[PDB]
């Protein structure tokens, strides 16, 4: 019967969304980034995926 | 094992979960929330299992108990052994082509009386597994209307030996009696040994109820008795006491000395009990446990 | 009870084993 009410999203929560970097630069062998993984306001990141 | 055959006909057509198109009353009963045992177990249901059974419980459906009633009646058949077990899935396999042939109002209302006398007027059922006229009193109250009740010596303990023996079959539900051939039986269990031939040991015991024999003559009777009528009066001997036929007839050397060899068993048996106890208590071959046990008493 | 998350089999709820809530996997475990 796969349940309803409360088991998912009523709200347009994005499925799945892209980060962008910020703060990239250089070494002549290295490579830095950085991103704000920013999940917020009533849901849940899991990180493995 | 049941007592009852419509519990078993309402336990092989009900539905084993609540459900509001026969027992609205329990259905109705958790929708409200309002139960002792786990109250709050109908709003985490989803929208699938609530409006399955909140439309069903506010206005109930409509059923036949045409296929349930006769399962009231088919098994209420062969609990009496009226049908054989191999041959039910046939006559119910009838029976509801018969009530579907010929249905009205009335006969949706008269399978629904016999419905009822199959539970509490079937009583007799339970009656005569204890009073047992199947074959104990009915069917010995011919073999008593048999018997001449003129008998010249003892007039009077002749109509106190039956008059136990009335009280043997009517005590004993097992026991039974019955016409097999010109003769009458009675044998002592269903599935039983002892059977005595009790027209030929009331016709050894006429012109034998007045002897006055006396106490040292043993070894004459096998011209005179039989040993059935030897059996018959072990049979008589734990339901008859002492005043029945009281001293010094030759009954009083065989019906009182039958209850004394009775008692001699009936606590020997415990000291039997203690013997095949004992030999491994102290360490005893369990063959040599039985040979010397038993000529210690008899 | 949470009885409203879980996908029910029917009526009964689907409600699983007890080592479905931690883990011990180490090397040799």
């Amino acid at each position: 019967v796969a349940p309803t009410h409360d088991v998912t999203t009523d709200r347009s929560q994005r499925l799945t969304l892209r980060f962008v970097p910020v703060d990239r630069e250089d070494t002549a062998y290295s490579y830095k980034v950085r991103f704000t993984l920013a999940v917020g306001d009533n849901r849940v990141l899991d990180m493995a995926s | 094992q049941q007592v009852d055959p419509a519990m078993l006909a309402a336990l092989q057509s009900q539905p084993s979960g609540v459900t509001p198109s026969d027992d609205w009353a329990a259905a109705m009963d958790r929708i409200l929330a309002l139960t002792t045992r786990n109250p709050e177990a109908f709003r985490q249901q989803p929208q699938a299992n609530r409006f399955s059974a909140i439309l069903e419980a506010v206005v109930p459906s409509r059923t036949n108990p045409t296929h349930e009633k006769v399962l009231a009646i088919v098994n209420a058949l062969t609990e009496s052994k009226a049908i054989r077990k191999d041959e039910a899935g046939l006559i119910y396999n009838a029976l509801l082509e018969r009530v579907a042939r010929y249905n009205s109002t009335n006969v949706q209302a008269n399978l629904d009386r016999l419905t009822t006398d199959v539970r509490e007027a079937v009583a007799q059922r339970e009656r005569f597994m204890h009073d047992t006229n199947l074959g104990s009193q009915v069917a010995l109250n011919a073999f008593l209307s048999t018997l001449p009740a003129n008998v010249p010596r003892g007039q009077e303990d002749y109509v106190s030996f039956i008059s136990a023996l009335r009280l043997l079959v009517a005590e004993v539900p097992q026991s039974e009696v019955y016409q097999s051939g010109p003769d009458y039986f009675f044998q002592t269990s269903r599935q039983g040994l002892q059977t005595v031939n009790l027209t030929q040991a009331f016709k050894n015991l006429q012109g034998m109820w007045g002897v006055r024999a006396p106490v040292g003559d043993r070894a004459t009777i096998s011209s005179l008795l039989t040993p059935n009528t030897r059996l018959l009066l072990l049979l008589i001997a734990p339901f008859t006491n002492s005043s029945t036929i009281s001293r010094d007839s030759y009954l009083g050397h065989l019906i009182t000395l039958y209850r004394e060899a009775i008692g001699q068993t009936q606590v020997d048996e415990q000291t039997f009990q203690e013997i095949t106890s004992v030999s491994r208590a102290l360490g005893q071959q369990d063959t040599g446990s039985l040979e010397a046990t038993l000529n210690f008493l008899l | 009870n949470f009885a409203s998350l879980a996908p029910r089999h029917g009526s009964r709820p689907f409600m699983g084993t007890w080592n479905e809530i931690g883990t011990s996997q180490l090397n040799g475990g």
